[PDB]
């Protein structure tokens, strides 16, 4: 049967993973003590065990998981630990400390694969900017590529925001990650914290958020992406289809991920929440989950994942309407720029949560030239930093070389050029 | 994993250290007899970062107490938490240091240092994964300055891939506490420039300002000043000892705060600091805390931060708070006042958050600033030193211990180079 | 189906809107918690939600609405707020503060339009003289014109009285509004507070009134205007018909609005309240809801909206009688000067109200050269004020220019000339 | 939205301010310890207009208390509501001002003003949408007049697009309270002409008249006079803090009351004011209230309003009433006595209404008149000033602080220009 393996790497990734697992449990009625095959590997005592890899170089987040509510759910191995974190240092992830743990991780992955009779591939959770999530993740991905080749390697990545950050070596790390996951990862789905905060401010009418809320939101999106593997419905999408439909050229593979309706209990009753409306919301500039205007960019390819009550006719109508709008610009070379997925199973509400129950929800994954601007900004930042050789002694002092940075910059430039070409 | 070894040297170093050990003890629910009386499992989970466990659920700080004279350490032992320390971890000489760096570094201290190193080695061998060393001392005396520097040199030579961080009490522009202070400070600073990964610069005048202007305290004791310093110290390592949303680390902070290897002198701050009279009058919001943090009046160095630019600042928040709010506040500060932040490093502010707040507070924060304004301190020290050295005033006390003029000139050169470097980014 | 969207702007407008919504609820049996399509958009829980836009730059009136009885009825968006009011300053509405909020309002309007399958157009409630109701409303109207074009834009406007006022920059603002809603609004229906007070004194036999009563009266008129969209009856009038029937020339589009019978419980029994009598009352000088004598002016076009028990024969007879009277002067060029609308549904009584239950009621909308006098008076007032350049520093200090005033005056003069021509 | 920052300066300014804060506190149901004990939700809805919330449901007025001498503010702190203020919002000097505008504006005050500005900035940063500032002071002394004016200048320079309104206690034609009053008043007024948006002119003689002729009060205290002033002050901002039928605002009032930028000096009044003996004898009708409002005997300035014309008057009514009635009354006044209203501004009276009446009354009203009669006050001041200046009497006290003759002449010129302007519309 259809089976996939999750990998959660870092602090952020692990946090996201916790939320995801909670959501999954809520969906499939599994208790916190383990009392589906797609995600939960079943054993001979009416016990369901997640099929995930949990990795951190700092033993803190993992320790929390091990002590908390869902400790009996997880295996005592899936949760892997180290001794000291990378500390926002790609070099300490990719070269120095990662090559101590990576083997174990690989072994675990192999074991998990062995336990499956049709592994669709991988879902990986990391962060552009973090020390572990940048370098270690990259290393892992390379190894996976070497091993499996034609198994799906999907990534969920926390992109650094333009006007806000939490680390002053974040441009370097991200750039390095981009350089060394450009020839491995098939899809890298993007979420941005600033964007999420903006969404919270606007749609939810909440202006005192925290990381937990963000994680929950991310988990919803993840669930939507993966809902076709675990339930019936017209147009059952696969993990392998995304690659086919959202990657026109192999270097160009960063699509944005957005969710609608993200709305509180008060204006759920006021709104109709029809299909068309939701679709419209999905394409609105402010509702997007990154800091980019899709008015400044042409949509190459979009993928829509309707979940709940949806008459396909209505969906079609909505799509037609979207096409009609002047705006919402598409590229010349992609007329058919839509993929549609439908599930009978509705979204699931998490107790003590932000979101209310809905009849129908939609998740949109869109690959566009709007991200080019973001990339350019990042490059500029990098240039500003690297011109004075700031922080370079840390990276060079653990493995890296002067020249690698230059190469990375060149690669970024090439990517930008490609994007520009696509735009024409 | 992540054990930290503490070294406290000389009078000030031992005194501050005593207070620090008190504070940490109370945070971990450890009583003076080494017994745990906490209410949360979080209290013990990472207790190994600062403490070693012994028979009968006894916890013993990984602390090494060093002095060339016995008085101060005798007082420490007599003190409240004094009985918590391992007796074998008191290492002392018999002759004083006479506020003389040469005696601390080359002669009296040289005779004692091997014994200290042996104890250090013993402690490091008990670490599953030693993170590094924390030192507490003054820069203006003989023991903390000369002996302390010497110890640092030795340990870095033996453990060059570990973190070496110091809390260093420096002389104050108005009211010096010894006559040879400039000489001692310059001699220490020379060594620290090359042998430490980070140094927190504490100025007693700034502490007095905090006590009088901010805390409204008519009669501050050294004890009270020490408390403040201890609070700042605890802040730095909070993310090793407790859970959080953004788990910081010493190394992480170093990575984000040191853009060039020699520029590792930080101005520490702490918040909130509010008078006992005006407690109910303040609303304890993250914005207000941020404002306190960035206020020059709430800094602990002898600088006007507005007379320079911030290369990087690290903020560590403690308690429950909205990450959204924190980030927004950080953005607002930088956008509004971009002139006070070096333009070649976008996102000059790094934030960390630890869920467990210190006793008696719902929220707190610790501020660590790498500002080009620090050059003023160095420049002033250099001026003072030169004023003396050009007349070879007081120099016979040092030449008599085997030091040469050339060393002093080297020290001066280093200082000036450092100042020049700082001026570059100013 | 037939659908229209209400817009309520200011303090006064919002007050009026509250009353209107109460009346609507009473009519259609909707509870204050939402438990028709023409006004109420229906959602999937047996809940009815108004289809209105509520706008104020001062967050006070809106806040009151949000806390009061009908808080659950309204959406948490339809009720829009600002931070500081215009303060009787057209310039702070039209130029400075309005261009912060206007976009949001436009978006809301668009959303509402999308939710309709046949939008008849708009009903807007503002005030000539107020700071927000003058400038902001004008701005909104312009935007609407730019967007929709051939959607009906009806206005309900509180005209400043001649011998009484509540603001000593009221001539300026009103003039500005007139200047900038002369090429946008299709109809601007008029009510005057002094006139209403006079009516109360005379017909109702009440001489201790308040704003609430006035609002209720206005709401009755509004209901009468809109009753044909929501009930059956012979001669079902549309919002689009008014424009056709009451606007002979595009600049000339201010018709007066009057209601009969406005009478208390005591002399409801004494009076017969026949159709003819009501019609006669409608054309009487004192009963009119503005401070103008229609003896000093020719009626261009009149529209009558009979509501309740009415034999059309009787109505015809009444009209004939009216025509006979020497008122009652009509223009040479408009012989057919009557439009007739009938509804089977009677008027609805509001608990704790001024008016008693009636069998039949009539609402008359009349476009006449009597308003010319009022306009002239206003112009004179403006001239008296502007000759010394009084208050101009406030308006000029936020956007306006010396010259705009002159232009406005010229426009007013032109309008007057047109009216004079029509009179001949 | 719509936060107002209060500044109270000098002896009279602080005293009036204390009373004002008492009155507002009682209106909002706030007790002296900052606890809310109200019965209506309307009490808290807009509490943010005057108060800032702190931990434990504590409310702290956004008030800045300023003096060059500590006595008055020490008394204020000792007073009933004194403990409600933020201790850090008392800003004071050590040397007095000697009823000397130069000391307040140029020398002693110049040394203190930066500290005040810092506090002001801090308060303004806590405002979601700051409406503006309210100042309370006297015109005849040194601190309120000189220091106060200085503060106004600074704040207008920094916040030129906010409202700046003052309640200014002026000298009285019969019985001056200081010898240099004319000099101080002229120097202040010069600055206020150009740096304030509106000024409420209060005359203590008028207050005494009110107390004796109207209230039948044998023995008025300054406290009692202060109460009346506070009541008027509260009236002005009522429509920011409560719902209504015609919601007024400071800015709205300014728009309707200031037809030319320099003519912004208002005569305030309050109603009803009735003797405790004759309370049951009066019928509290809106007409009667209107009559009280327009009665010269119920004004608080040193003018005969019948010796000039009203350019504009703003009436703010509080309680339940018929808008019909109010409008009719306004019409009647203007029609009957059109000679007392400038003919070039039709509808000289603006009305606002707030539903929630002040404590102990079903109805009340506050009157604000811009009358050309105010010129008499200015003319009289000018005469007095010239009488002194032509002999350079008392002038050495001011030249000694660096002021020159030319400034005095400039002030005189301004005054005369103002008078001429007023005479135009008379
Ligand atoms: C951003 C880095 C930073 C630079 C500046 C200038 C920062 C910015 C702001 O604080 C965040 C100032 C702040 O918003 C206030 C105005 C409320 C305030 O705190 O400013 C100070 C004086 C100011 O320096 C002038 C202060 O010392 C300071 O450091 O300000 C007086 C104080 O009295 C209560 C109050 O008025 C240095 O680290
Ligand atoms: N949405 C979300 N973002 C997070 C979370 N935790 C961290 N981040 C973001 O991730 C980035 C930091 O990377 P981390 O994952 O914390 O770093 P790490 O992978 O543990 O790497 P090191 O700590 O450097 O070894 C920042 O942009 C954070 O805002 C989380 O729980 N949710
Ligand atoms: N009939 C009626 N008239 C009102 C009401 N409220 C205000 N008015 C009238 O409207 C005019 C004042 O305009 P408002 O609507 O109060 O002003 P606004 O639109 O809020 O504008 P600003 O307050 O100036 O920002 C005056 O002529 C009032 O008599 C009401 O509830 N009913
Ligand atoms: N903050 C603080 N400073 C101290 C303390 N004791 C001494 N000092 C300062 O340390 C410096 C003197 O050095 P000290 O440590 O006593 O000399 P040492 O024993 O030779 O290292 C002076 O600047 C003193 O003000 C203390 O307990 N706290
Ligand atoms: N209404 C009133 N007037 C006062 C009060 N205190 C002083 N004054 C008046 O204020 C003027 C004196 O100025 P004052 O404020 O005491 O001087 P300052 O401290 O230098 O500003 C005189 O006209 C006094 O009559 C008071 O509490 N209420
Ligand atoms: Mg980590
Ligand atoms: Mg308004």
């Amino acid at each position: 049967m259809r089976e996939c393996i999750s990998i959660h790497v870092g602090q952020a990734g692990v946090q996201i993973g916790n939320a995801c697992w909670e959501l999954y449990c809520l969906e499939h009625g599994i208790q916190p003590d383990g009392q589906f095959n797609t995600f939960f590997s079943e054993t001979g005592a009416g016990k369901h065990v997640p099929r995930a890899v949990f990795v951190d170089l700092e033993p803190t987040v993992i320790d929390e998981v091990r002590t908390g509510t869902y400790r009996q759910l997880f295996h005592p191995e899936q949760l892997i630990t180290g001794k000291e974190d990378a500390a926002n240092n790609y070099a300490r992830g990719h070269y120095t400390i990662g090559k101590e743990i990576i083997d174990l991780v690989l072994d675990r992955i192999r074991k998990l694969a062995d336990q499956c009779t049709g592994l669709q591939g991988f879902l990986v959770f990391h962060s552009f900017g973090g020390g572990t999530g940048s370098g270690f993740t990259s290393l892992l991905m390379e190894r996976l590529s070497v091993d499996y080749g034609k198994k799906s390697k999907l990534e969920f990545s926390i992109y650094p925001a333009p006007q806000v950050s939490t680390a002053v070596v974040e441009p370097y790390n991200s750039i390095l990650t981009t350089h060394t996951t450009l020839e491995h990862s098939d899809c890298a789905f993007m979420v941005d914290n600033e964007a999420i905060y903006d969404i919270c401010r606007r749609n939810l009418d909440i202006e005192r958020p925290t990381y937990t809320n963000l994680n929950r939101l991310i988990s919803q999106i993840v669930s939507s992406i993966t809902a076709s593997l675990r339930f019936d419905g017209a147009l059952n999408v696969d993990l392998t289809e995304f690659q086919t439909n959202l990657v026109p050229y192999p270097r160009i593979h960063f699509p944005l991920a957005t969710y609608a309706p993200v709305i509180s209990a008060e204006k759920a009753y006021h709104e109709q929440l029809s299909v068309a409306e939701i679709t419209n919301a999905c394409f609105e500039p402010a509702n997007q989950m990154v800091k980019c205007d899709p008015r400044h960019g042409k949509y190459m390819a979009c993928c829509l994942l309707y979940r709940g009550d949806v008459v396909p006719k209505d969906v079609n109508a909505a799509i037609a309407t979207i096409k009609t709008k002047r705006t919402i610009q598409f590229v010349d070379w992609c007329p058919t720029g839509f993929k549609v997925g439908i599930n009978y199973q509705p979204p699931t509400v998490v107790p003590g949560g932000d979101l209310a129950k809905v009849q129908r929800a939609v998740c949109m994954l869109s690959n566009t030239t709007a991200i080019a601007e973001a990339w350019a900004r990042l490059d500029h930042k990098f240039d500003l930093m690297y011109a004075k050789r700031a922080f370079v002694h840390w990276y060079v002092g653990e493995g890296m070389e002067e020249g690698e940075f230059s190469e990375a910059r060149e690669d970024m430039a090439a990517l930008e050029k490609d994007y520009e070409e696509v735009g024409v | 994993m992540r054990e930290i070894v503490h070294i406290q040297a000389g009078q000030c170093g031992n005194q501050i250290g005593a207070k620090f050990w008190e504070v940490i003890s109370d945070e971990h629910g450890i009583d003076p007899t080494g017994s745990y009386h906490g209410d949360s499992d979080l209290q013990l989970e990472r207790i190994n970062v600062y403490y070693n466990e012994a028979a009968g659920n006894k916890y013993v700080p990984r602390a090494i107490l060093v002095d060339l004279e016995p008085g101060t350490m005798d007082s420490v032992r007599s003190g409240p938490f004094g009985q918590i320390f391992r007796p074998d971890n008191f290492v002392f000489g018999q002759s004083g240091a006479g506020n003389n760096w040469a005696k601390g570094h080359y002669t009296e201290g040289a005779e004692l240092v091997d014994s200290v190193l042996d104890v250090v080695r013993k402690e490091s061998e008990s670490c599953d994964c030693l993170q590094g060393f924390q030192l507490t001392h003054s820069l203006g005396g003989g023991t903390g300055s000369g002996m302390g520097t010497l110890l640092i040199s030795k340990i870095r030579e033996e453990y060059p891939d570990r973190i070496m961080n110091t809390f260093s009490v420096v002389p104050s522009p108005k009211v010096s506490d010894t006559v040879v202070e400039p000489y001692n400070a310059t001699l220490s600073v020379h060594q620290l420039v090359e042998n430490t990964d980070e140094t927190y610069c504490i100025d007693n005048e700034a502490l007095y300002d905090i006590c009088f202007r901010t805390l409204k305290l008519t009669t501050p004791t050294y004890g009270d000043l020490n408390h403040l310093v201890s609070a700042t110290m605890s802040g730095v390592t909070t993310c090793l000892r407790f859970p959080g949303q953004l788990n910081a680390d010493l190394r992480k902070l170093a990575v984000n705060m040191v853009p060039f290897p020699r520029l590792h002198f930080f101005m520490p701050g702490f918040a909130p600091l509010t008078s006992r009279g005006s407690q109910q009058y303040r609303a304890l919001t993250v914005p207000e805390l941020t404002q306190q943090m960035f206020d020059a009046k709430n800094m602990m160095a002898a600088c006007d931060p507005r007379h320079g630019r911030y290369l990087t600042v690290a903020a560590v928040f403690r308690g429950r708070m909205s990450m959204k709010e924190v980030d927004e506040q950080m953005l607002n500060v930088q956008n509004k006042n971009s002139s006070y932040f070096v333009e070649w490093i976008p996102n000059n502010v790094k934030t960390a958050v630890c869920d467990i707040p210190p006793r008696g507070l719902k929220m707190s924060a610790t501020f660590i600033g790498n500002s080009t304004a620090i050059q003023e301190l160095f420049k002033r020290i250099s001026e003072q030193f030169t004023a003396m050295f050009r007349r070879k005033a007081f120099l016979h006390w040092y030449t008599g211990e085997g030091m040469d003029e050339m060393e002093f000139t080297e020290a001066e050169s280093n200082m000036n180079d450092l100042v020049s470097e700082y001026q570059q980014y100013q």
